[PDB]
């Protein structure tokens, strides 16, 4: 439940409470309707949830 | 892609509360 746009000025030492910032600055950043994903790619096709 | 009935049925029941909710109570999406 946040929008994406302040985890990316999170990106500081120091200015955020929990300690792996690293992670911030990782891989595709994702927009969903519960907050946003870090880490995962969005590809566009279908399966069966996991 | 909704039928007549499911429209009436949407638009008779009806959902600052939830800003003013500060004090960390969430609602999640299912
Ligand atoms: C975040 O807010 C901006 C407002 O400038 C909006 O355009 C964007 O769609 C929002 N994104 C998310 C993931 O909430
Ligand atoms: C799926 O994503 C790829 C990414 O390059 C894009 O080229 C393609 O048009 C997308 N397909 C649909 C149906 O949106």
């Amino acid at each position: 439940g946040v929008n994406c746009t302040e985890v990316p000025v999170a990106i500081h030492a120091d200015q955020l409470t929990p300690t792996w910032r690293v992670y911030s600055t990782g891989s595709n950043v994702f927009q969903t309707r519960a907050g946003c994903l870090i880490g995962a790619e969005y590809v566009n096709n279908s399966y069966e949830c996991d | 892609k909704r039928s007549f009935i499911e429209d009436l049925l949407f638009n008779k029941v009806t959902l600052l509360i939830c800003a003013q909710k500060f004090k960390g109570l969430t609602v999640l999406p299912p």
